[PDB]
């Protein structure tokens, strides 16, 4: 078989910024490579085949080339849209095989995040869980610590944070952090706190809550 | 239009059976090769299997051999892909896609993909709780509403706000596999401050797996 | 459609193994019918899948 | 093992790219420098200023 191998891992450049992904064939296979985008969530687009040939209304700021067993995605000019992780394929032997893929991010200027909370709901306090939910909307870098504290108490291993993809017009990401406790011990408590810590504050921001408030 | 719609996936037992298909428009599969090709949840592109319905010759992925079949009906213009043997490694979202269409030698066209999750664990609805907006989620004149849908398995959920007249300003966050084996996610929507209490927000949550649907209505405490 | 006496055989195997369930009898069924060039892995398959389950 | 060598991309405008490279720790350098030389192609002769024992780089194109 023919192994593809793509470099690098990942690259985070600005908005106008000219971006290059390469992919390597472990022997030759001509001109026979595809490269495709692909958004979290979605089926990969082509981008270009046969190493160079631009797929019908794909912008013209992606090209390819090739030299020997040595492949070239470029992006002329990134745009905010242009996030996604992109693999290259060979057609070459079969099995057609694909490269590991390479993440593309966009790098943009620091924004702190908006950030507030949630207290569980009535409905889930009615079954035998609480959910406490700390949200950081619209923020760059995605870096950020997060901590919870029940009455000033640090809690570990009690929680869970899922983050967005980037936004495709302003590059920012949001996050979540949910602290999950048995109705029984949130009952037990008072004061619930969210500490955040990120580049774009200039200390860290709490954002609290008392039970029943 | 050229259009490819897979359909099948779902939740099957490690050692079970599933048979995938792949219905295309807009051209005759009689034309040009049809792929299979999976993804694993964070993982890359890996291809599974081809065929040339024209004279029925396939290929396949060493690791599926003998446990997944490829065919075509030409007549109902559809492919398959049968897979039995099933094991925790073939849980992936599956895609068909075209190749050699129009003379185009790469996958042009690719389906929306159906996920496979192959486990023992059983099928279960989602909770589905408000995140009110409250003085603690609002900031410069703009506020934070969501839905918590707890506690489901397999995925995925489906999250839209207002049948899907309110699109922006949402984030809908992935899901994440708490300890319990079950998943769990949250929507957020940001809305103007002065909007709460006249505007009528509420998310439409779909577990297809489960049959579950559910529309919440989200309110100020 | 029809069959001949090579594919009849691999049926007849499949059919006759004692410890699959019926999902995965008729699984492995459909794939001889799919994909008669995989018939000999298909049966490979379907024997260490019998011979797990004893 | 697994390590992510970090990359700070540093061209003669003043522009900065940040890329990992992931593999062992072999593989991971032989492909920065792999990628270094094929960019050079295009942004002008590179240098290579490696930190934290080789697991962070940085590298500058002369234009
Ligand atoms: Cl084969």
């Amino acid at each position: 078989d023919i192994q593809m191998t793509q470099s690098p891992s990942s690259l985070s450049a600005s908005v106008g910024d000219r971006v290059t992904i390469t992919c390597r064939a472990s022997q030759d296979v001509n001109t026979a490579v595809a490269w495709y985008q692909q958004k979290p969530g979605k089926a990969p687009k082509l981008l270009i085949y046969s190493a160079s040939f631009l797929y019908s209304g794909v912008p013209s700021r992606f090209s390819g080339s090739r030299s020997g067993t040595d492949f070239t995605l470029t992006i002329s000019s990134l745009q905010p849209e242009d996030f996604a992780t992109y693999y290259c394929q060979q057609h070459y032997t079969t099995p057609p095989t694909f490269g590991q893929g390479t993440k593309v991010e966009i790098k943009r200027t620091v924004a702190a995040p908006s950030v507030f909370i949630f207290p569980p709901s009535d409905e889930q306090l009615k079954s035998g869980t609480a959910s406490v939910v700390c949200l950081l909307n619209n923020f760059y870098p995605r870096e950020a610590k997060v901590q919870w504290k029940v009455d000033n108490a640090l809690q570990s291993g009690n929680s869970q944070e899922s983050v967005t993809e980037q936004d495709s017009k302003d590059s920012t990401y949001s996050l979540s952090s949910t602290l999950t406790l048995s109705k029984a011990d949130y009952e037990k408590h008072k004061v619930y706190a969210c500490e955040v810590t990120h580049q774009g504050l200039s200390s860290p921001v709490t954002k609290s809550f008392n039970r029943g408030e | 239009e050229v259009q490819l719609v897979e359909s099948g996936g779902g939740l099957v037992q490690p050692g079970g059976s599933l048979r995938l298909s792949c219905a295309a428009s807009g051209f005759n599969i009689k034309d040009t090769y049809i792929h299979w090709v999976r993804q694993a949840p964070g993982k890359g592109l890996e291809w599974v299997a081809r065929i040339y319905p024209t004279n029925g010759y396939t290929r396949y992925a060493d690791s599926v051999k003998g446990r997944f079949t490829i065919s075509a009906d030409t007549s109902k213009n559809t492919a398959y892909l049968q897979m039995n043997s099933l094991r925790a490694e073939d849980t992936a979202v599956y895609y068909c896609s075209r190749w050699g269409g129009d003379g185009f030698y790469a996958m042009d066209y690719w389906g929306q993909g159906t996920l496979v999750t192959v486990s023992s664990a059983s099928t279960k609805g989602p909770s589905v709780f408000p995140l009110a907006p409250s003085s603690k989620s609002t900031s410069g004149g703009t506020a934070a509403l969501g839905c918590l849908v707890k506690d489901y398995f397999p995925e995925p959920v489906t999250v839209s706000w207002n049948s899907g007249a309110l699109t922006s300003g949402v984030h809908t966050f992935p899901a994440v596999l708490q300890s319990s084996g079950l998943y769990s996610l949250s929507s957020v929507v940001t809305v103007p401050s002065s909007s709460l209490g006249t505007q009528t927000y509420i998310c439409n949550v779909n577990h297809k797996p489960s049959n579950t649907k559910v529309d919440k209505k989200v309110e100020p405490k | 459609g029809s069959y001949n006496k090579d594919q009849q055989s691999a049926f007849y195997e499949i059919l006759n193994m004692p410890n699959l369930n019926e999902a995965q009898r008729n699984g492995f069924i459909q794939s001889l019918k799919d994909d008669p060039s995989q018939s000999t892995n298909v049966l490979g398959e379907a024997k260490k899948l019998n011979e797990s389950q004893a | 093992s697994e390590v992510t060598i970090k990359v700070n991309l540093i061209f003669a405008d003043g522009k900065i790219q940040t890329a990992e490279f992931k593999g062992t720790f072999e593989e991971a350098t032989a492909e920065a420098y792999r990628y270094a030389a094929l960019l050079a192609k295009v942004n002008g002769e590179y240098t290579a200023d490696l930190e934290d024992g080789g697991n962070h780089m940085n590298i500058k194109f002369a234009g």
